[PDB]
């Protein structure tokens, strides 16, 4: 029988903690409704309601743009990590230049193996999706698998699938996930595990609960999986506190809370007002019972023939010289447009759709260096620690001295000569030469 | 670029010379068995640099064959080639020569299609990906289009975010900024028209059926009967998301968007002078075969673009009713989308497309236009026949309308739509104007329907009632001179106040959600505007009303359950408190209480790390001039009381578990600490009454630090500042991780410290920076300190004080580089000290803090720190832009460093070091050519740098020597 956090079972802790998650889920639902509803859908009356498409496009476009820029401060194609050498150990290893060459070539192959693992297992994809979840809901959870086969991308969980509990210092005490799959689809020994009780139908969904919890007599997190309050045998495992494969992530940091907060909560009133104006402009167009226009070249084609009483008669003219006032005629149109421009100004600034020092030092650098560094803390550093330990456990990289070799992320900026040589010059030449006429 | 001198051209671009290139490439190819395919790794840059410029001929065949053989070897050995999308890679060498290796390419494609190798890690996967994504693949698209179509069919479709419902792989976001240039389709249409049209129709039908049966679509998708010929109808799926696919104005798949954009662009570019019979036959072919309305939208767009060529297609479109509804929705979105826009290859094409002339029109305008206007090729007999056709269509629509008691508003909308088109039932009137002649067309209208229209128009004007006041107050708040247009509220403060009283009544009398959403913040902004800008014109009754509203809105952040949103009106109200405090002495106790309780709010705002306590801090800074004792009582009161509020918060939370929003924490706090709060109100606190700062948290100390004026001369302020700096520097300089300070807090502290130091007298500066001089080490906040000093000096231009600070740190930095710049953050510290880390503008003549005298700084630096490679990098980068005024002397400094420190010729360098040295030497020679020729010493000094560049393989260095010699 279990002890401590696990005493009552994984399902009991999930039901116990779920009460606290409701406000954060409600906030996420409201943010999704005015941006991209399929990022966090929760409406129940799907016999009547769609994943309702807004009239305003600004929310969706701004979210995609922000995630694209975050996925370029973070995780670029160039080198973003450093396996540092402890200076005390460097002062020992300097005894031969050949050994320093071999050791730093070793670290070079390990750094290349890390970036190899990042690109070859296409982590760039799930990281882009994770950033979308962080922007709209403030919270996300990732899992890094033990390697099998040729190709091992990660798994991402939305807030509605998990619970987490934290102390006064933000430390993770325990995590529970709720996972679901049909009875007939499960592994054969799992299908054999449920002969007793109710008769399962082949498509009956089984609720599986994963529990990860902190130990005290050991420096470890402990893991097991659970169905109907009974442990699934063989699913048990243990991990040291420095290298657990489950990674919960926050967009913003608050003390005394399990969870973080989203960015666009501050701006939901603007989005909700912009939609309200656009709908009225549509109605203002539909109800109009009169049409008004103008002929452009000073009336040198004689429109008097239209004022003369004959429907079967025609003016000489073109769409090149005729236009109509079909929305601009309406009396309140100009002011509704003007307020829409003000609201879009605030939103487009907020989603970044925009003395010898350049003032991008504020908005492209200082504004992001915070979230960039905090995601280095809560996302990148745990990930590289797990990847290094997995590569050692699979014998792929050597057992180098832990006193010497330690990771770090180099947040910042890359060189620029190669950059203009490719982007401004040769890619442009490729485009220009390919696009030239027949 | 117009000139032909390598010393003056903007960029240097080069190409091969001589028959050695052909000889070497041929000799490698003929003897490849004796050398062995593993060993030829040295030839890859040669074949790369040839194919980059020469794309026909024998040598281009051999180069491409060598690259292909090496790739196939890596496949057989399972060895990895680093996926990095680089112009210099091997696969680009294959693609640049693909016109010369067509049989070999065809064999590779046949094998891929035979084995269905469509998944990551199978053979040839990277090259196939490029053929579907990259513009350099265009010789393949020209040579083998029938295979490219099959490859796209294999790679894009996944049989059963919204792209999952369409049945597509999530590699799809390779196409993210959707555009006609994202896929090979635009070129396959030129290469193989009929087969590409077949492909587009098949792929669209599959994909739309996949979406239509998803749970996603269930309450958005409609189905409509589409007329084709007499008695002939077909069904199509339709909604706003499908109709607008070719515009990008709706949230839909970037791949499908890009395909439909390419189709529209091809028809608009290439059929512009076509025979009408050809053009109309293809548009009708597209209508007959699609199961998706997203094609019908493209057909409609082309009919709107060429209206006098395409009447026989327009005749078919007018006979399907629902196309009028969706095209009108498109027109309203097109008339706004451009503003929301307002990868450059794609984005300029989007911006230009928003300027297309034909986007302004829509099907109602076209139906009226054929009844009125005659162009140069159309007879009166033709126009008479056009009228007869349209009138038969209108009569057949009128005959189908329901009995009038049955009507819904959709029917009334359709009847109004018909009234805007049928010329038989209209009057005409005209007015001449500066731009031409205005025409008004006046339909003759049913009284029941007329009354419906009048009611709806009125209701709109009832909703939009206060929008002009909202506009005026917002422009006035933001100091945007567009407020001057609104002379009905400018020069009219009492009108604004009267309408504000209407709004306040409506809010109190059970105001609804739709009303409060748009109008709920107008009283706050109007009252703050009147108090800040019009106080001399108001009477005392008007002043007191404005006061009561501003003080009411200022208290809302003190209620439980408040959440901040950017225009809720509270920050507008808080900004007007200085005027009230100045004018009304009875309010001061209330305002001191409001400010104190709001400083305790730690909730963050934005992404940059600010907090809500900024808003009362801006008020306090406006009061230090006249009300010093009151504000100092707030400062000492905060430092005493804030550590107690957090303990009481924890107690209330704990008792809410024992038995949170149930309890008004502020009312409890105000009842417990009445004695100390009375000392705050009566101004009876001093710097002697504070405790020692030894255990107070750094967030609290920073919050106090931001309230003190940066140019203060007060003894108690200076004494308090001196405590805070020692406390912070102890934590910043530590190597123990447990001491580590948050990034945003660290930036916030260091910039304020720079302001305090540079406003000081010149003899006090050595006492300000002393905790950082004594504790100096290799840790990262030393770099951040130097960057913040450079920033504040650019703002302030305090020449002598900046150079005193820089002269005091010199010996410490010199001592640090002797350990070697690879340790801890030493190289970053060097680069920061030597101006290389800051973001300077692109074409600076110099800097206002550099003068002739200061050249001795760089002389000492190059004499003393030359061996650290960070020094060479920093000098070369600086002399190229911000320190450009010292160039003639910089050549000496660089030449000396390279001549003495021989190990630099063998060590590893920082990125772009060679690039900056190339730019510098090339810029100097163009100015100084005759003096370099005539003077021995200058020529030797330049040749040292050129020999270094040639040792590293620089072409520009080599050519420069051949010029100078």
């Amino acid at each position: 029988k279990r002890e401590g956090f696990a005493e009552n079972g994984a399902k009991a802790v999930y039901d116990a903690l779920k009460n606290d998650r409701n406000s954060y889920e409600t906030r996420a639902e409201n943010c999704a409704k005015y941006t991209i509803p399929s990022l966090f859908p929760k409406d129940s009356d799907n016999a009547s309601t769609d994943y309702t498409t807004p009239w305003q496009a600004v929310g969706a476009r701004g979210l995609n743009n922000l995630a694209s820029k975050l996925m370029l401060a973070l995780f670029p194609m160039q080198t973003w990590m450093k396996l540092t050498i402890s200076e005390f150990e460097a002062k020992q290893l300097v005894a031969q230049p050949a050994e320093l060459a071999k050791v730093e070539e070793g670290l070079s192959m390990v750094e290349r193996i890390l970036m190899n693992y990042i690109e070859s297992n296409s982590y760039r994809v799930t990281l882009f999706e994770t950033l979308k979840q962080l922007v709209v809901a403030g919270n996300a959870l990732l899992y890094i698998p033990e390697p099998e086969g040729a190709y091992n991308p990660m798994k991402l969980y939305r807030l509605s699938s998990y619970v987490v509990q934290r102390d006064a210092f933000g430390t993770v005490l325990q995590i529970v996930t709720l996972d679901k799959t049909a009875y007939a689809a499960l592994p054969e020994d799992v299908r054999n595990a449920m002969d007793s009780g109710q008769e399962h139908k082949g498509d009956e969904m089984i609720d599986v609960y994963t529990h990860i919890y902190l130990d005290e007599e050991s420096g470890e997190y402990l893991k097991y999986e659970e169905i109907d309050g009974v442990e699934v045998d063989g699913t048990d495992a243990s991990y040291p506190v420095d290298a657990c494969p489950y990674i919960p992530v926050r967009m913003v940091r608050i003390d005394g809370e399990s969870y973080g907060r989203s960015y666009c909560e501050e701006y939901l009133g603007d989005l909700r007002s912009l939609e309200n104006l656009q709908e009225a402009i549509v109605k203002m167009s539909m109800i109009s019972a009169k049409v008004i226009g103008l002929v452009n070249p000073a009336g040198i084609t004689q429109v008097r023939r239209l004022t003369k009483a004959q429907t079967g008669d025609f003016v000489s003219g073109r769409p090149e010289d005729i236009s109509f006032l079909q929305l601009e005629k309406a009396a309140d149109f100009s002011v509704a447009k003007a307020v829409s421009e003000q609201i879009e100004g605030r939103l487009s600034y907020a989603f970044m759709l925009n003395e010898e020092i350049r003032y991008v030092a504020s908005e492209l650098e200082d504004t992001l260096g915070g979230v960039y560094s905090i995601l280095s803390q809560e996302l990148q550093l745990p990930m590289v620690r797990v990847l290094l330990k997995q590569l050692q456990a699979t014998n792929q990289i050597p057992e180098l001295p832990k006193e010497a070799v330690e990771p770090t992320i180099s947040t910042g900026m890359e060189a620029l000569g190669r950059g203009q040589d490719l982007d401004k010059l040769e890619r442009c030449i490729a485009a220009w030469s390919a696009l030239a006429p027949m | 670029v117009s000139n032909s001198d390598l010393l003056s051209i903007k960029y240097v671009l080069t190409k091969p010379k001589g028959t050695g290139w052909q000889s070497v490439i041929q000799f490698i190819y003929e003897n490849l068995d004796e050398i062995g395919i593993r060993n030829i790794n040295f030839i890859l840059p040669v074949i790369q640099e040839w194919n980059q410029r020469n794309k026909v001929g024998e040598t281009t065949r051999l180069s491409s064959l060598i690259a292909l053989k090496y790739y196939q070897w890596t496949i057989d050995e399972d060895v990895y080639l680093s996926g990095r999308d680089n112009e210099k890679n091997i696969l680009h060498t294959i693609l640049h020569g693909a016109a010369m290796i067509k049989p070999e390419m065809e064999e590779v494609l046949v094998k891929v299609l035979k084995n269905r190798w469509k998944e990551h890690g199978t053979p040839y996967f990277d090259l196939m990906t490029l053929i579907l994504t990259d513009l350099d693949s265009y010789p393949v698209w020209a040579s083998l289009p029938e295979y490219v179509l099959q490859l796209a069919d294999l790679f894009w479709y996944r049989p059963l975010d919204i792209e999952d419902e369409f049945g597509l792989f999530r590699s799809h976001h390779d196409y993210y900024p959707e555009s006609p240039y994202q896929t090979p389709i635009y070129w396959l249409l030129q290469s193989q028209f009929k087969k590409t049209i077949d492909f587009i129709l098949d792929f669209t039908n599959k994909t739309t059926i996949c979406f239509a049966h998803s749970h996603f679509a269930k309450n958005e998708i409609e189905e409509v009967d589409v007329f084709i010929e007499e008695g002939k109808f077909i069904k199509q799926y339709i909604c706003n998301r499908l109709w607008c696919s070719y515009r990008g104005t709706q949230v839909s798949t970037y791949l499908l968007s890009s395909i439909h954009m390419a189709l529209e662009k091809f028809f608009l570019e290439n059929f512009k002078n076509a025979d009408s019979k050809v053009l109309e036959s293809w548009l009708l072919f597209l209508l007959r075969n699609t199961k998706s309305a997203s094609i019908s939208a493209v057909v409609t767009s082309i009919v709107l673009a060429f209206p006098e060529k395409t009447f026989n297609v327009a005749k078919v479109l007018f006979q399907t009713k629902d196309f009028f509804r969706f095209d009108m929705n498109r027109m309203v979105l097109d008339r706004t989308h451009k503003s929301s826009l307002i990868n450059s290859l794609h984005e300029e094409d989007r911006i230009k497309a928003c300027d297309d002339v034909h986007r302004n029109t829509y099907l109602e305008n076209l139906a009226l236009h054929y009844q009125i206007f005659r162009s140069e090729n159309v007879t009166e007999k033709d126009a008479i026949e056009r009228q007869q056709v349209l009138w038969d269509i209108f009569d057949k629509y009128y005959n189908q309308l329901p009995d009038e008691a049955q009507e819904t508003e959709a029917d009334k909308t359709w009847r109004l739509c018909l009234a805007r088109m049928d010329r038989r039932k209209m009057k005409i009137t005209t007015k001449e104007k500066d731009e031409g002649i205005e025409i008004s067309f006046n339909p003759e209208i049913d009284p029941k329907l007329k009354q419906y229209s009048e009611e709806a128009i009125k209701k709109n004007s009832e909703h939009m009632k206060y929008v002009t006041l909202k506009l005026w107050a917002s422009y006035k708040r933001e100091k945007d001179e567009r407020y001057k247009n609104y002379g009905m509220y400018e020069d009219n403060p009492q009108i604004a106040l009267q309408e504000t009283k209407e709004i306040i009544k409506k809010l109190n009398e059970e105001g609804g959600e739709d009303f409060r959403l748009l109008n709920g913040n107008i009283p706050a902004d109007v009252c703050s505007v009147l108090l800040l800008d019009y106080f001399n014109q108001l009477n005392n009754e008007e002043r007191e009303y404005c006061k009561d509203i501003v003080l009411a809105y200022s208290k809302l952040p003190l209620k439980e359950g408040y959440n901040y949103q950017v225009q809720d009106g509270t920050t507008s109200a808080i900004s007007a408190l200085p005027v009230i405090y100045h004018n009304y002495p009875m309010e001061r106790e209330t305002i001191k209480t409001i400010l104190l309780l709001t400083l305790f709010n730690d909730h963050s705002i934005g992404m940059a790390g600010g907090r809500y306590s900024v808003f009362p801090s801006m008020v306090i800074h406006k009061l230090w001039l006249d009300y010093f004792d009151d504000m100092q009582s707030l400062l000492f009161g905060f430092l005493i009381l804030k550590p107690k509020y957090v303990i009481l918060s924890r107690k209330i939370i704990h008792e809410s578990y024992r038995q949170i929003k149930k309890i008004n924490i502020n009312k409890v706090f105000l009842n417990n600490y009445k004695h100390c709060i009375s000392n705050v109100i009566d101004n009876k606190i001093s710097i002697d009454d504070l405790g020692s700062m030894d255990k107070v948290d750094l967030h609290i100390l920073n919050t106090a630090f931001q309230l003190i004026p940066v140019d203060t001369v007060n003894i108690e302020h200076k004494k308090l500042v001196s405590l805070i700096v020692k406390r912070f520097s102890t934590s910043l300089l530590s190597s123990v991780r447990e001491d580590r300070v948050d990034y945003a807090l660290r930036q916030s502290f260091l910039e304020r410290f720079a302001y305090f130091t540079l406003h000081a007298p010149v003899s006090d500066i050595p006492d300000y920076i002393k905790p950082f001089l004594d504790g100096f080490n290799g840790s990262e906040p030393i770099s951040e300190l130097f960057k913040k000093f450079i920033l504040v000096e650019d703002r302030l231009n305090t020449y002598a004080k900046f150079w005193k600070v820089w002269d005091l740190f010199f010996d410490k930095v010199v001592t640090l580089c002797k350990d070697g710049d690879r340790y801890w953050y030493v190289d970053k510290i060097i680069k920061s000290y030597l101006f290389a880390e800051s973001p300077w503008k692109e074409n600076s003549n110099g800097w206002h803090t550099f003068k002739d005298s200061n050249s001795q700084f760089f002389c000492d630096v190059s004499r003393t720190m030359g061996h650290c490679p960070s020094t060479l990098y920093s000098l070369a980068k600086s002399l190229n832009n911000i320190a450009s005024c010292y160039l003639n002397q910089g050549i000496t400094w660089l030449s000396e460093i390279l001549s003495v420190n021989k190990k630099l010729w063998e060590k590893k360098l920082e990125n772009d070091t060679v690039y900056y040295l190339e730019c510098l030497v090339r810029r100097y020679i163009n100015n100084e050519r005759e003096r370099i020729r005539r003077t021995k010493q200058l020529k030797q000094e330049v040749l040292v740098i050129l020999d270094f560049l040639v040792e590293k393989g620089s072409v520009v260095g080599y050519m420069s020597r051949e010029n100078i010699l």
